[PDB]
């Protein structure tokens, strides 16, 4: 049952934020969004592999909110059935 | 960053100071000058602020002190579970909960006091309790004396754990300051760990234990044959025989087919007709919904990694034109002062306790709590008093902060500054309202009473005369009655049964709830509460603002937090210390609350509670007289004090005798307090002298010279007794009355 | 050891110990000679 | 020096001199600034090696008896999955020479002598070879390192005979094995909750049918 509706919605949501958290469309651990814009990047010291500063704590946040926006859309199931 | 640096062995565990009373304070340690010494020993025992001058030690003492407070509660819990196991008819109560009183105290028969062992039925005897543990132990599916015993041991163990923990963290390894001040992680754990995981774990126990078991008892089975709660958690097929959604296991939870658990996770609303309580499916769902919300909220404030907010920066963006610098600087003054936090926490925890008491009588959460008139009245009354006091405490410690910790050269705040600068406006405007409400709330009662006395019952304010209908409450009642239709399509019924529509819920010939009407007689009393609340706010608020200076005394701050007076000059300056403002507030807190718990008691007996006919007609306890007799002050004397004190007064010779004595005994203490409030010290000091002389004659003059109580102690003892006499009198008035009539 | 005894000798601790003993004694006597409205020995 | 998921905090104190180091520590624990009790980097290292050793004999006993029951000369009566050996009565039991709770107290006493003495040498080096203990005092002094006491009773033949690098190489092997066993035992448990057919069986279930993949199934049965 991999590839049903509830799956494609999940994989897009999670990857979109991980893209967003690493490429520049979200505040990661190394970018803080102020009262206005997002580009207020700083250092935090989480020595890792990803050259973009994407750490072990940012592969979890964007993964976490990857599912929070993944459940609200899927459980908007007034037009995709009630039981899968 | 955020780490755990503590110390090793700050203060050495030893018994020396246990034999040097008053070691903590430099003044008290020199010895007992006079009997004034043995009063100042307790008055400054816990004032850790006055002992030392740095925040680190004050912190470690309050941190360890809480462990003691935490430990006692566990010991208190342990007794309650133990007592319910060894000295109760609980297991009998589980058979016919409708008509067997909960009893969990049994007295030794020494001096005839075995008459107190009442015939609570169920083949047992003893003091009929009213704290309502039994509905709590049934809602958790206990159904055994053995299980009440083991938790009692488990509760007792934690008490030793906490008490040990307190010792360890003050004498062996005490935390440092930097540990304490890291308040981002503080909030972060409490939201996710304590509040969050607390519900989710509990939502666990309801799903696997309380729900399927109570579904047997409600279905109707003897308690002895209900398979033990670890049978469901092992034999998964048993849960199938009630709840088929438990066949698939936890995989729907992982495939977002959440509508499969609809058997035991619902959104019903209303109350359960069988047991008169909420539907345990909703309660099961409720803690689960709460769990997620708290847990996510836990992940907000930045602790050690990149993500998260800064509590300092949140307070430093909201600054407005009218307000100026806004909430800048509040981070400090809420971090380097315990009296700020204690004042702020007290108000919220004080307020929440009240909202608890408004909900637990309208959405009865435990089974067979609705038809327990002894419990409903007590639980509602209890948390009102607890809620009332804690709010008053928030005024005292806010006042203490203004005197001791506030300082406009370093911990400067702008909002707290602007609030000080126009304090004359704040009190005067609050003064006018308290007068406006005073005339238009009490006066309407007085005018009603005068017109009724003169034979003009067509000029009174009532439903049958000049009318005052609360429409705004009647409108909002209407909205919640039709909410299940449109504005909340999921809900089967309204969130309660007191909304202005629906139908009653009858349990064993006793009304659970029914729609509560709101006519004119309710309109007046709601504007009484708005009056006493405002006046109580006025006294406490004046104390907080004027705790440092006023147009009378320009240097009141220099005189401390609780000083008696500044002498009889300038016309007389008795009672200008902030401590004497809270001293005055206590009476009004005692005044506001008392009318609330009077309003609740009469309204429910007259309009809600009462038996129910088999035919279907309902007869309330007092015959529905609240709507006509509560509008005249004499009405509150005839039909409430005089007519509902019958049960307490003639309670001699039966198990309700102990209330008959306390009723009197609480009058004596109340009238006793007046000797301290009315009189003054200088008279009692002199009479003491003459008494002291006679002892010189017989050589029995003590060496701790007798003294009269200090000025602010004469008041402190005066208010304390007055409150104790007033509250206890109502206590004996309520329990004995309601226990006899239902 | 000395400090423990001294603490046990401070006034409040003696009071509960003294009065507690007194309460026990009176309760026992009332358990053995109850109702006791007169002193009918001599 | 290979580093795995390092952190700025980690490399301030994880100098690599401690064996088994890979600079992996994102929770502030081994930080030497904060030292009350049980947060000493030595004690944590002490608890690290011991837990591994207990795992290194705990794991093998957690798969030996049933797998030896697969071909070995063990009479099948005492060939059982580990959780039904008697540790967890609701999983099952077996009647040994004792009846349980006498085995426990016996075990707790025998352990008590070794454990407490094993503790004192951490508090007071060389102490456990001073008071009389029926001889044997010549050995129970230890070499000064609590985790590596040495002595002919503990290091009988003597490896790490003379090479620190080898010892550092050896101790590196001792921890990575230790980490491997701790995770492995955590594997034998969580498998049991979900699978419930015993550890070594659950490898066959993935042997004869790799398409089993009980992950996607997630059925729970005792
Ligand atoms: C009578 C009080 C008394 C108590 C409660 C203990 C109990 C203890 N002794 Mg001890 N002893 C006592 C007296 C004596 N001991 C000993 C000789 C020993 C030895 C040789 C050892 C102990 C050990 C121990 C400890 C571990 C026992 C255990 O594991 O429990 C289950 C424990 C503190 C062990 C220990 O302390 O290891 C650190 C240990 O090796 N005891 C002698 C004769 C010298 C004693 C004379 O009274
Ligand atoms: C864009 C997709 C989408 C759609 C069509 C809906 C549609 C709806 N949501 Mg929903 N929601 C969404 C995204 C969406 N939501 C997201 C992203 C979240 C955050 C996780 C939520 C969280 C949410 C909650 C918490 C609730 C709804 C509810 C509802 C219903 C009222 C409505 C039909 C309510 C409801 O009854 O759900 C069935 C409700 O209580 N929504
Ligand atoms: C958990 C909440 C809490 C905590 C931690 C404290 C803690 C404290 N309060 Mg406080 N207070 C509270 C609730 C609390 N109060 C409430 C609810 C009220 C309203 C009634 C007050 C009213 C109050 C006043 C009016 C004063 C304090 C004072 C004090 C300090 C000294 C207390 C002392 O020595 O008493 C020792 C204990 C006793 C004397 C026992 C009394 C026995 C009763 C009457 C029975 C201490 C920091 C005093 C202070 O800080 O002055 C500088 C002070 O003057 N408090
Ligand atoms: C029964 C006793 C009693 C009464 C009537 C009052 C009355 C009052 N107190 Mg009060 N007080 C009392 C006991 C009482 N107190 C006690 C025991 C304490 C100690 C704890 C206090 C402590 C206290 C404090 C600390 C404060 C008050 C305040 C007030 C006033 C606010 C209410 C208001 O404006 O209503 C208006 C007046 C009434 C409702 C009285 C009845 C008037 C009726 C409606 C009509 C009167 C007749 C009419 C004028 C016709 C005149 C006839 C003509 C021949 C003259 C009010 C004057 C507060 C205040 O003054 O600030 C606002 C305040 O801050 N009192
Ligand atoms: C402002 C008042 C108010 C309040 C407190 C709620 C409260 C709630 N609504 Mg709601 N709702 C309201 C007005 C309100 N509604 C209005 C004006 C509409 C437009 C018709 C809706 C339409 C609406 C929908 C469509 C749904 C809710 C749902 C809900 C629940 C989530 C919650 C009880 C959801 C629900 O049924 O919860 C179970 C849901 O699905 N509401
Ligand atoms: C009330 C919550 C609480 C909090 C915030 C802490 C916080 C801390 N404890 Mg602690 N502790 C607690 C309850 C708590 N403990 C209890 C109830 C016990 C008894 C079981 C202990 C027993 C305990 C020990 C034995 C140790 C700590 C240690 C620590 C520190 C790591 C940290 C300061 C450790 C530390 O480093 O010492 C400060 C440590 O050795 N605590
Ligand atoms: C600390 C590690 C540890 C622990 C707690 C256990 C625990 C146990 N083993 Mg065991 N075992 C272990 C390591 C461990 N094993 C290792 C490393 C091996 C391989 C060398 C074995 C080989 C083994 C066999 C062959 C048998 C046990 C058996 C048992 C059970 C009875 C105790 C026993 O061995 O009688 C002491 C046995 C003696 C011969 C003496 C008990 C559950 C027995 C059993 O029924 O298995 C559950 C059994 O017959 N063990
Ligand atoms: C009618 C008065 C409306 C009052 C109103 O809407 O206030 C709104 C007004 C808004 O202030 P600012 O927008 O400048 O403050 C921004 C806040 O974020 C704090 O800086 O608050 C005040 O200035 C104090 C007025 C209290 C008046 C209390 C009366 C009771
Ligand atoms: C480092 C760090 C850092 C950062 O900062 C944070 C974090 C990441 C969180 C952290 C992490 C941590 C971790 C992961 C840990 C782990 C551990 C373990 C697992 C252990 C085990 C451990 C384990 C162990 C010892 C085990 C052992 C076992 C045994 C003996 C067994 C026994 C047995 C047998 C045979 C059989 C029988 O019939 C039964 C029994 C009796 C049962
Ligand atoms: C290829 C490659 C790569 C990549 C990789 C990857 C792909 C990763 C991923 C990762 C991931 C993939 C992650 C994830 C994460 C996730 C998470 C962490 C989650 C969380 C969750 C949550 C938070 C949830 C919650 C909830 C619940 C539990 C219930 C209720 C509802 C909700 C949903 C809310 C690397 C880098 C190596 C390099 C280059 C190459
Ligand atoms: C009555 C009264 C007194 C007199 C009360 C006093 C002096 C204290 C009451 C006596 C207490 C009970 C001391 C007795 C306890 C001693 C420790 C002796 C104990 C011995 C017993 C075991 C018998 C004041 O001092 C006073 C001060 C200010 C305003 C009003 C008043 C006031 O109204
Ligand atoms: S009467 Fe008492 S309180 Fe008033 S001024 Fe005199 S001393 Fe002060």
């Amino acid at each position: 049952y991999i590839g049903s509706s509830t799956n494609l919605i999940m994989v897009t949501t999670t990857t979109l934020m991980l893209f967003a958290g690493r490429f520049g469309l979200a505040p990661s651990a190394n970018r803080k969004a102020t009262a206005g814009l997002k580009l207020e990047a700083r250092e935090s010291g989480l020595q890792t592999g990803d050259p973009a500063g994407f750490t072990l704590a940012d592969t979890l946040a964007c993964g976490a909110v990857g599912h929070i926006m993944g459940v609200g859309i899927v459980l908007g199931l007034k037009n995709t059935g009630v039981l899968d | 960053e955020v780490k755990i640096v503590v110390d090793r062995d700050p203060v050495k565990t030893s018994f020396e100071e246990w034999a040097r009373p008053g070691h903590f304070s430099r003044t008290l340690a020199k010895g007992p000058d006079t009997t004034t010494w043995i009063w100042n020993l307790h008055a400054d025992a816990h004032d850790f602020d006055s002992h030392t001058g740095d925040l680190e030690e004050i912190s470690r003492k309050v941190f360890s002190a809480h462990f003691g407070q935490l430990s006692i509660i566990f010991l208190w819990l342990s007794g309650m579970y133990f007592h319910g196991a060894r000295f109760s008819n609980y297991e009998a109560w589980l058979s016919d909960p409708t008509h067997i009183g909960p009893s969990a105290q049994v007295v030794w028969p020494i001096v005839g006091q075995e008459i107190l062992n009442g015939d609570v039925g169920g083949g047992f005897r003893g003091i009929q309790i009213t704290s309502g543990f039994f509905q709590l132990w049934r809602a958790s599916g206990i159904t055994s004396e053995l299980q009440l015993y083991c938790t009692a041991i488990g509760a007792l163990v934690f008490a030793a754990l906490m008490l040990f923990a307190g010792w360890f963290h003050y004498h062996k390894a005490a935390p440092k300051l930097a540990w304490f001040q890291d308040v981002e992680s503080m909030l972060n754990h409490h939201l996710a760990g304590l509040l969050g995981l607390g519900s989710l774990s509990w939502a666990g126990h309801q799903i696997h234990v309380s729900l399927p078991i109570n579904q047997f008892l409600d279905a109707g089975v003897d308690p002895k044959e209900i398979p033990l709660p670890h049978e469901f958690i092992l034999n998964r097929d048993l849960l199938a025989q009630l709840y088929p959604s438990f066949a698939e296991g936890a995989t729907p939870f992982f495939t977002l087919n959440w509508s499969k658990y609809a058997e035991f996770l619902t959104f019903r609303g209303g109350l359960d007709p069988v047991t008169g309580g909420l539907w345990l499916t909703d309660i099961a769902h409720h803690h689960l919904a709460i769990a997620i919300l708290f847990l996510i909220a836990g992940h907000m404030y930045r602790t050690n990694w990149g993500i998260g907010h800064g509590l300092k920066d949140i307070l430093e963006a909201h600054k407005g034109p009218f307000t100026g610098q806004g909430h800048k600087g509040l981070y400090e003054i809420l971090t380097t002062s315990w009296h700020a936090q204690l004042s702020l926490n007290l108000a919220m925890l004080g307020s929440t306790t009240i909202v608890v008491a408004h909900h637990m009588y309208s959405m009865p959460p435990y089974p067979y709590l609705a038809t327990d008139y002894g419990t409903q009245l007590s639980l509602f009354t209890h948390h009102m008093w607890i809620g009332g006091f804690l709010i008053v405490g928030a005024a005292a410690h806010a006042a203490i902060f203004m005197v001791r910790d506030y300082d406009p050269t370093t911990r400067y705040n702008d909002l707290l500054d602007r609030v000080l600068r126009h304090r004359d406006a704040i009190i005067s405007h609050l003064n006018w309202v308290c007068i406006f409400l005073g005339f238009h709330s009490f006066g309407l009662y007085i005018h009603n009473d005068t017109m009724s006395a003169l034979g003009r019952p067509q000029d009174m304010f009532s439903d049958t005369a000049i009318q005052l209908q609360p429409i705004f409450a009647q409108w909002v009642q209407n909205i919640h009655a039709t909410a299940p239709g449109v504005t909340a399509p999921g809900a089967t019924t309204s969130t309660s049964l007191t909304w202005g529509g629906g139908e009653l819920v009858a349990v064993g010939g006793k009304v659970a709830l029914l729609p509560i009407p709101l006519g004119t007689a309710d309109f007046l009393v709601h504007h009484i509460h708005a009056f006493t609340i405002h006046v109580t706010v006025l006294i406490l608020l004046k104390g907080v603002l004027f705790a440092r200076s006023s147009r009378l005394i320009p240097d009141k701050a220099n005189l401390g937090f609780r000083f008696p007076c500044d002498g009889p000059g300038r016309g007389g300056t008795c009672q200008v210390s902030a401590w004497d403002h809270v001293f005055l507030g206590l009476f009004w807190m005692y005044n506001a609350i008392s009318v609330v718990i009077f309003h609740f008691s009469w309204k429910m007996q007259s309009d809600v509670w009462g038996t129910i006919s088999d035919q279907g007609v309902v007869t309330h306890i007092t015959g529905g007289n609240f709507a006509q007799s509560s509008i005249t002050i004499n009405g509150w004397l005839r039909d409430f004090l005089w007519a509902q004190a019958s049960q307490v007064i003639q309670s001699y010779g039966s198990s309700l005798s102990a209330y008959g004595l306390f009723f009197l005994g609480a009058h004596f203490v109340w009238a006793f307090s007046l000797m301290f409030l009315f009189s003054g010290r200088g008279y009692w000091q002199e009479l003491i002298e003459s008494i002291v002389w006679a002892h010189n004659k017989l050589k029995v003059a003590p060496a701790t010279q007798p003294r009269a109580l200090s000025i602010i102690q004469g008041r402190a003892v005066g208010v304390t007794h007055y409150l104790l006499g007033g509250i206890a009198t109502t206590w004996a008035f309520f329990l004995a009355r309601i226990i006899a009539v239902g | 050891m000395r400090d423990i005894k001294t603490y046990l000798s401070v006034a409040p601790v003696l009071s509960t110990l003294w009065f507690g003993a007194l309460a026990g004694l009176l309760i026992e006597i009332n358990r053995l000679f109850p109702d006791a409205l007169s002193f009918p020995f001599f | 020096r290979q580093l795995w998921f390092a952190s700025k905090q980690s490399l301030t104190y994880l100098d690599g001199t401690l064996p088994g180091d890979f600079g992996f520590d994102p929770l502030g624990l081994s930080d030497p600034e904060g030292t009350g009790g049980f947060i000493e980097p030595r004690w944590l290292a002490y608890g690290e090696i011991f837990n591994g050793r207990t795992a290194m004999m705990g794991v093998v006993g957690m798969i030996a008896p049933e797998a030896l029951g697969k071909v070995g000369l063990v009479p099948p009566e005492t060939a059982i999955p580990w959780f039904q050996a008697g540790a967890i009565p609701p999983a099952g039991t077996y009647q040994y020479w004792a009846d349980p709770y006498t085995l426990f107290v016996f075990e707790m006493a025998l352990i008590g002598f070794a454990e407490h003495r094993r503790l004192q040498d951490w508090y007071n080096p060389g102490s456990m070879g001073k008071q009389y203990f029926l001889g044997l005092e010549k050995y129970l002094g230890g070499s000064g390192d609590p985790a590596y006491p040495g002595g002919p009773i503990f290091n009988p033949l003597g490896f790490g005979t003379k090479s620190e690098k080898e010892m550092k190489e050896l101790k590196l092997k001792e921890i990575k094995n230790g980490r491997l066993a701790m995770l492995a035992f955590l594997g034998m448990s969580l498998q049991a909750i979900f699978t419930g057919v015993g550890p070594f069986q659950n490898l066959l279930d993935h042997l004869s049918d790799p398409v089993n993949n009980n992950i996607l199934t997630s059925l729970k049965f005792h």
